[PDB]
């Protein structure tokens, strides 16, 4: 029953980020934030902007960022 | 109960003889339950099994893995055990196998930490006396690796203890032994503690034991070598003590001492390094007039690194080195061992890197007529490394006339054949290049009379020889006599001998790569008819040079053959295009791209497609093949139109290798396949919606090939109407059509772009039914792995609800 | 541990250590009366083909 | 239509800037990082002027930036972390003036990736290790040595991965030869995921994380692990071996502490506010930067705060215990991305928007009468200064930057 | 060459007839001149009312001396 | 989605940095018309046409050359990093291209007789578009 | 087929290939353009496996390389590309 494809497939599963046909919307957003979070955190004048915009240092933004990675979307449902 | 537990045990078994999935559930379970078996009954199942004889390397390496855990596990549990661990592995650290010593190594780090310093010290401490070198040698050994283990700091008030004891010059000598195997294991890591231990050992250099003395000077070279090229200020106290003991010794001690010396000279700055060099020089002439073996061996090693250093002159050199060098070191006793042989070349090279080449090759060029065999190869060898690392720039005349006679000569009377006399000859003739005109015609005139007789390996050695020189022999002007040795070279073209016969075939290649097509003795209409049927030989040497050659003549000279001829060739070239050997398989791609270029593709094509039909499926690869490589030398524009028409037959069988066709071509071709997507498309869209399987699976491989070809260059329109088409088909349940659906999809991602994908994902993510769910997440999921940063710019705006906050904010701010 | 060199070396045979064996001795004997440290994340963590073969066993 | 890209003035904004003696003399350079450029430093110290030397076009995202050299060297290296899924080592040529690349290894995926290392760089001090970090969950370590003709080799690399946990700051602990250790600012977020309530979002801490590579045995330990206070940003790695006890200062808001594993304590020292501050009192304050410099004889701390105060700061021992922490008012500059203490007693301030400036440090043991602050006074209320204009610091040279241009 | 602004500038126009610029400038997070002085003056007040030995006063240094913003 | 006419892009390119100016002028006096553009790093670069089919095609085959011969110094690929969020379309680098000038004599022997010319004459080349529409 | 990949971090060890499968991708099976080198894990190259072939585990003649198609598609980025059997045992086939 040990195929390439279905190692394959596990392997995909692993990927934080990835999701399956049980996956909720909660999940979805909470992925999709703390990815945009860190690539602001990456690229360097994604952060100047943000950092001009909201008239902060660019320490402080990071330092922002950085906890609302914790929960963002707010907490989860039942 | 001591009955079950080795029951339990057949662990072991499981572990070794077993396949992965099985080891690696019997290595969890042991791991876990080490701490209740103990260290009794574990290490007295695995060190049976460990020095079994008939074990193997792969079951000892499982045995080493197994060991590091359980010895993570039970970390004291082993101090009453840690004696009866060694004893068991203290050998297999001077083991002839490689890895046997590395996994005796790594077992007694492991056994090193699980235990304490204090409980390994106590143990191993009572074998530093016992009157066996062998026990002890391997003492130092383990004493080395647990140092290298725990750290040098933790052991070095133990040896500062006992490599000064009172009682014991056979626990001094091991302690000094064990200093130089750390150095040994440990190499540059040394540096930092590097004074401490040059002063634990530095007075042994003066100790009244001879044994003791000479472990001192191999422990200080040791270090000197680990810390090379940084670390001398650390030896000074050992700089005075070990001059004069080389002035004083004599014998296996004064060998030690000189080793040092020699590993201690090239640390030094230029003053420091002139004068001690100076003094060991004359020592060490005083040792070129030796007869130890051994010795001698030592001394070529300290010249050669004594002339490295920069504070030593190359005048110094020439006046008091060389002469009683070239005088006590180049004879034929020096010729006939093997490993002083070997240092002797490399000392020889080296010290003309420094002098000058003409002082070396002047100095032993007449030995080059020689009544000796090895010793006009020992000559040999080394001029021919001196004039490959430096050139002939320096050599003048009257010494050319000697190189040339000496490596004629040596050509000439070789009687064992060996590949020493030919390559020495091709870089010699090579170096000169323009120079050697005056001496061709003889050179000729010895290759000539070696290739007309004599046995045919003196015949592929003078074509060996041909092919390497004719470059020379026509950039020096000069063709009559390069045409002449063609003509008697095109003579010999039935053989009974086939490496022989690559090798005039490869002489010929040479002759006919560098002289004109035109102004060429042996004619080319005469020459191919021979060479046509040598293609039917199985050597692959025979092979691979006559296709090349075959293929030097279709690219140069294509307007001396008939069209005819090319065609026949072209169909006999066909089959081997997927021989088994990759030198044969790039020579017949090669050789048809010239043919193609030569005739064109009108009627080559009309076979291909003719024999596309009536072809099985071992043939059928070929044909696609050849009807890329015409493609690709003769544009497209001039295959797709026909090979499309082939389509246009109503029958499966032949619109399945027209497909089969068109991928491998697209594959093949690249960027070049951008300029006809929208000619293929019409087909493309007519195969994607078909009963039959196969043509879907096909035509998805042609789109990804396609689509991955043409990236950055602009043809996303054309591709997004071949997207249309794609997409239909994920809701497939066969295995092949959905693995090449899926990676027709990969490769339109790359086209593309992610935004387009997800904007056609997003429709089913959250769809009621849950097969169209399975679908796109697969589809998504390949989306996200391949590109996750780049769709942070494409995801959509999702709002909030009562509870959860989803907008997100940043990125509308605006400035 | 071969070279025809160490050969020909390792041919021609013919109070400081016990301040130190003294407390050696001692403190290895205080060391073994004890029954009579950094965690490794990989040998007490599944590995990913050992993953793949616990999810082929549960389905 | 077919177009053509053409850089006429190419950009001037500094994210990274470290210094060591590069050409391998007794100069000190600085390289800076632009966003995808590379440049190379040289300020004289006679004339207190900067010049550039090299400008080099990476083609990427520059992420992090360290330095660092082998036990008898008299040459830096330069590693990079990047936007490609890679590690690259460069070396500078002053006979060529380029830089050239010395070994690359490949480890991931392009692109500013989540679980992708290249946001942290890490280096030990003494040379033999380096990590590479991701902010979730993917930790590398690499080993450093040399050869007889003193080339750098470097290894396959060593997994530290830890699921479900973030990253702040990553930093290389310096023992002196001891094993290389490694010490992040790390936070599980396993438990905030499960809880509908959001109250194990809510205290949820961050821990401080020890890693210890065995050279020896070639594998990774997790050695130590301490709950802090209050969340902080960066660590900073305080002078060890012999010159120094071996631990980090963790700067938080409102404070910054001292700790080490063993029988050391904790040591805090609140940060001193401006006196008539007219900032909102709910505010707190971070450091947003530091930078080292170590004699013969003593080291001290350069830290600035989010308004641009720079605080000296030093640590007062026994035998190998930290007992206080002093602090006191330096200086006020523009708020900067890095600094650098040249050797020669100059201060490079690259700030995070505007120009550049080269300053010359005047004072250095202060002949004035300031207070200082430490952490061994009792307070029940904080610190208070009154800043002032530049006493300590003398401005020498000015390098003009257009960033950031927004019309 | 350069002229110092006050905050942040976000567009400018040219006026046809005269060649003049026109600029805005806007910053988040900040006050304006009116709102600093009042709270300069509040802060002030609210000091000069410590009731402790009132003689010294940091007040009035407290109102004359600005630091420069840039 | 919103309205049935939709328009086509026919340039797609990634910076590096952000943008918030563009312009369409003349920089030198007797000069062509650039697209002039800056950004928030203080960068300031232009986008300018190609005059005929043959000056198009010469800096294509030099940007592809040395795409593979002087691949970026931190181990990215030019064309995934200027593809960033969309496939590059129709844009070449010229500040790839003019790293021509910064190799060593072998690379440019090997790169001039690729496009089969000297190394003096690329380096003409690439100057003279320059101070076509910039200086 | 009991036939999967290693997929571990892959280190600076060099893939080899036999002469039989000489110029193939180690993941697609192609001979079009071989464009990047393979790099295996240290387990993978060690003791009597140094030097074998990672496709098929014959002795080893030559590097083994990725095409030029899945050096685009990123796929040299995932972990040792060594073919793993596992219907065996280490010493087996
Ligand atoms: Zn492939
Ligand atoms: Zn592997
Ligand atoms: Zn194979």
């Amino acid at each position: 029953r040990y195929t390439i494809h279905s190692q394959l497939e596990h392997l995909q599963s692993k990927y934080i980020g990835t999701g399956h046909a049980d996956t909720t919307k909660w999940e979805w957003l909470v992925n999709q934030h703390r990815d945009s979070y860190c690539s602001y955190m990456g690229h360097f004048d994604l952060l100047n902007y943000f950092a001009i915009a909201e008239n902060e240092s660019k320490a402080r933004v990071r330092f922002n960022l950085m906890e609302k990675m914790l929960q963002p979307c707010g907490p989860p449902a039942d | 109960e001591e009955q079950k537990e080795r029951k339990i045990m057949k662990l072991l078994l499981k572990i070794k003889n077993g396949t992965p999935p099985m080891r690696k559930a019997a290595l969890r379970q042991i791991t876990d339950k080490a701490r209740e078996f103990g260290a009794g009954p574990l290490f007295n199942q695995i060190l049976p099994l460990l020095m079994s004889p008939t074990l193997e390397d792969q079951e000892r390496h499982l045995l080493v893995k197994v060991i590091d855990r359980i010895l993570y596990k039970l970390d004291d549990l082993v101090r009453p055990y840690v004696h009866k661990i060694l004893v068991v592995i203290e050998p297999l650290l001077i083991d002839e196998d490689y890895y046997a010593r590395v996994e005796g190594r790594e077992i007694i780090s492991n056994l090193a930490k699980a235990a304490g310093l204090a409980t390994m010290i106590s143990t191993m401490r009572p074998d530093i006396d016992n009157m066996d070198e062998y026990v002890r040698n391997t003492t130092a050994r383990a004493f080395a690796v647990v140092a290298s283990a725990l750290g040098i700091p933790s052991l070095l008030p133990f040896l500062k203890a006992v490599c000064k004891s009172k009682k014991s010059w056979q626990a001094r000598h091991t302690g000094i032994k064990i200093v130089q195997q750390i150095a040994i294991l440990m190499g540059c890591a040394i540096l930092p503690h590097l004074r401490s231990l040059v002063e634990i050992i530095e007075h042994g250099l003066v100790d009244e034991q001879q044994k003791v003395r000479t472990i001192s000077a191999l422990a200080i070279a040791a270090l000197a070598e680990a810390a090379t090229p940084y670390g001398i200020e650390s030896f000074d106290s050992v700089l005075k003590p070990l001059w004069k003991g080389i002035r004083q010794h004599r014998g296996k001690g004064l060998a030690a001492f000189l080793k040092a010396i020699g590993y201690l000279i090239p640390l030094m700055d230029a003053e420091y390094a002139n004068y001690y060099t100076r003094e060991v020089m004359l020592i060490l002439i005083r040792e070129f007039q030796s007869p130890d073996e051994e010795m001698k061996k030592i001394v070529l090693k300290v010249v050669k690194q004594c002339c490295g250093t920069d504070g030593v002159e190359a005048n110094y050199i020439k006046t008091e080195i060389l002469p009683p060098f070239f005088k006590h070191f180049w004879q034929h006793r020096m010729a006939l061992d093997r490993r002083n042989y070997r240092q002797l070349v490399d000392t020889t090279v080296e010290l003309a890197n420094k002098v000058g080449a003409a002082e070396i090759i002047s100095r032993i060029v007449d030995d080059l007529k020689d009544e000796a065999e090895q010793y006009r190869k020992m000559v040999m060898e080394t001029i021919e490394k001196i004039m490959g690392n430096l050139g002939a720039a320096d050599i003048d005349h009257k010494l050319e006339e000697q190189l040339i006679d000496g490596i004629l000569y040596a050509f000439q009377e070789q009687t064992t054949e060996d590949s020493v006399m030919l390559n020495g000859f091709g870089t010699v003739v090579n170096a000169l290049g323009k120079r050697v005109k005056p001496y061709l015609p003889q050179i000729c005139g010895t290759v000539l009379w070696r290739l007309n007789n004599k046995s045919a390996k003196v015949r592929q050695q003078a074509a060996d020889l041909i092919s390497r020189t004719a470059v020379v022999m026509k950039t020096c002007q000069e063709e009559k006599l390069m045409g002449h040795l063609g003509v008697v070279l095109y003579e010999y073209l039935g053989e009974e001998y086939p490496e022989v016969l690559g090798s005039i075939l490869g002489a010929l290649k040479a002759i006919v790569n560098v002289i004109g097509m035109h102004k060429m003795t042996p004619p080319i209409k005469d020459l191919l008819p021979r060479l046509t049927p040598i293609l039917k030989n199985r050597h692959e040497k025979v092979q691979e040079n006559c296709i090349d050659l075959v293929g030097r003549i279709a690219d140069r000279g294509a307007e001396y053959v008939s069209a005819r001829e090319w065609m026949r060739i072209c169909f006999e070239l066909l089959e081997l295009l997927k021989a088994h050997k990759k030198a044969i398989r790039r020579a017949t791609v090669n050789t048809f791209g010239y043919i193609a270029k030569a005739i064109g593709p009108h009627d080559v094509l009309a076979t291909l497609l003719n024999n596309l039909k009536v072809q099985e499926r071992q043939n059928r690869v070929c044909t696609t093949v050849a009807i890329a490589i015409v493609a690709e030398t003769c544009s497209p524009f001039t295959v797709l139109p026909a090979l499309m028409n082939e389509y246009r037959v109503p029958e499966l069988n032949v619109q399945n290798g027209v497909l089969k066709s068109l991928s491998f071509l697209f594959e093949y071709i690249g960027e070049m396949g951008k300029d006809y997507i929208y000619a293929v498309t019409p087909l493309l869209e007519d195969a994607l919606m078909d009963r039959d399987l196969v043509h879907r699976q096909t035509a998805s491989a042609v789109v990804q090939h396609m689509s991955l070809g043409v990236y950055g260059f602009g043809c996303e329109d054309s591709l997004n109407h071949l997207l249309n088409y794609v997409w239909p088909n994920v809701f497939e349940t066969s295995p092949h059509v959905i693995q090449a659906v899926m990676g027709a999809l990969e490769g339109l991602r790359v086209a593309i772009g992610p935004c387009r994908m997800l904007q056609y994902c997003l429709q089913g993510l959250f769809h009621p039914a849950r097969k169209v769910r399975d679908v796109y997440w697969k589809i998504y999921n390949s989306i996200y792995i391949g590109s996750q940063d780049a769709l942070i710019a494409h995801y959509p705006r999702i709002y909030n609800d009562d509870k959860n906050t989803y907008i997100r904010y940043e990125l509308d701010y605006i400035l | 541990n071969f070279d025809e060199e160490n050969a020909y070396f390792e041919d021609e045979e013919e109070d400081p250590l016990e301040a130190f064996m003294a407390e050696v001795e001692d403190q290895a004997a205080r060391d073994m009366k004890r029954l009579e440290k950094g965690i490794r994340d990989d040998i007490e963590e599944e590995d990913d083909q050992e993953a793949y073969f616990r999810y082929m066993a549960e389905n | 239509m077919f177009l053509y890209n053409l850089t006429l003035q190419r950009a001037t904004g500094i994210s990274f800037a470290i210094h060591g003696n590069f050409s391998g003399t007794k100069q000190q350079e600085i390289v800076v990082s632009r966003g995808k450029i590379l440049e190379l430093l040289r300020p004289d110290p006679n004339t207190g002027k900067v010049h550039t030397l090299l400008t080099v076009e990476v083609f990427g995202v520059i992420r992090s930036l360290m330095a660092f050299r082998l036990t008898g060297g008299t040459k830096d290296y330069i590693v990079v972390g990047s936007d490609s899924g890679r590690i690259v080592i460069l070396e500078y040529q002053p006979s060529k003036n380029m830089f050239e690349k010395i070994h690359q290894e490949t480890f991931g995926k392009s692109g500013c990736r989540r679980i992708v290392p290249g946001q942290f760089l890490a280096v030990d001090p003494k040379g033999r290790a380096v990590m590479i970090s991701a902010i979730e969950k993917q930790k590398l370590v690499y080993i450093l040595n040399r050869d007889a003709a003193a080339r750098l080799t470097i290894s396959s690399p060593l997994e530290a991965h830890k699921a479900n946990t973030l990253v702040y700051h990553v930093v290389g602990v310096d023992v002196g030869f001891e094993n290389p250790m490694f010490a992040c600012l790390e936070m599980d977020y396993e438990e905030a995921d499960n809880d509908p309530t959001g109250e194990a979002a809510a205290n949820t801490q961050q821990t401080l994380t020890f890693y210890e590579l065995d050279l020896g045995l070639n594998h990774v330990v997790r050695k130590y692990s301490e709950p802090l206070e209050e969340h902080g940003n960066f660590l900073i790695t305080v002078p060890g071996g012999s010159d120094g006890p071996s631990g980090v200062l963790i700067c938080s808001e409102n404070y910054i502490t001292y700790k080490n594993f063993g029988d050391q304590p904790d040591i805090r020292c609140p940060i001193p506010r401006r006196r008539n501050d007219l900032d909102d009192p709910e505010r707190g304050m971070i450091f947003v930067c530091s930078a080292t410099h170590k004699t013969k004889s003593m080291f001290f701390f350069l830290a600035q705060t989010e308004q641009g105060d720079i605080f000296k700061i030093t640590l007062e021992t026994d035998e190998d215990m930290v007992t206080e922490i002093r602090l006191k008012y330096f200086d006020t500059v523009p708020v900067a991305a890095a600094m650098c203490v040249l050797k020669t007693g100059f201060l490079f301030v690259a700030s995070e928007f505007g120009n550049h400036y080269l300053y010359q440090i005047a004072h250095l043991g202060d002949d004035d009468e300031e207070p200082e602050f430490s952490s061994a006074m009792p307070l029940e209320d904080t610190f208070f200064f009154q800043p002032r204009p530049l006493k300590n610091l003398v401005l020498v040279d000015e390098l003009d930057s257009l960033s950031p241009i927004l019309f | 060459v350069a002229f110092p602004l006050q905050y942040t500038p976000r567009k400018f126009v040219i006026h046809p007839e005269s060649n003049n610029l026109i600029i805005i400038e806007t910053d988040h997070n900040a006050y304006t001149e009116a709102t600093k002085a009042q709270r300069k003056q509040q802060m002030a007040e609210e000091m000069v009312e410590a009731a402790g030995e009132l003689a010294a006063e940091m007040a009035a240094a407290f109102l004359n001396e600005n630091l420069p913003e840039s | 989605n919103g309205a049935s006419q939709k328009a086509e892009v026919i340039m797609n390119y990634h910076v590096g940095e952000t943008v918030l100016s563009l312009q369409k002028t003349t920089l030198i006096p007797g000069g062509s018309e650039s697209l002039v553009y800056t950004t928030l790093s203080g960068g300031i670069g232009i986008l300018v046409p190609f005059t005929s089919h043959e000056d198009h095609d010469f800096f294509q085959h030099v940007e592809m050359h040395l795409r593979s011969e002087h691949p970026p110094l931190c181990g990215r690929d030019h064309l995934s990093f200027r593809s960033y969020y969309f496939p590059v379309k129709n844009v070449i680098d010229g500040d790839l291209c003019e790293q021509f000038n910064s190799m060593e004599p072998n690379k440019q022997k090997n790169v001039s007789e690729e496009l089969d010319r000297t190394p003096p004459e690329v380096s003409k080349k690439l100057e003279d578009i320059r101070t076509r529409y910039a200086f | 087929p009991d036939l999967i990949f290693c997929r571990k971090q892959a280190g600076v060890a060099i893939g080899r290939l036999c002469e039989k499968c000489d110029g193939k991708c180690v993941i697609c099976d192609s001979y079009v353009r071989p464009c990047t080198l393979v790099r295996i894990c240290d387990e993978c190259n060690y003791g009597s496996y140094q030097g074998r072939c990672v496709i098929c585990g014959g002795p080893g003649v030559s590097d083994a390389y990725y095409c030029k198609e899945c050096t685009i598609q990123e796929k040299d980025r995932d972990g040792c590309p060594k073919i793993v059997n596992l219907g065996s045992s280490k010493t087996d086939l």
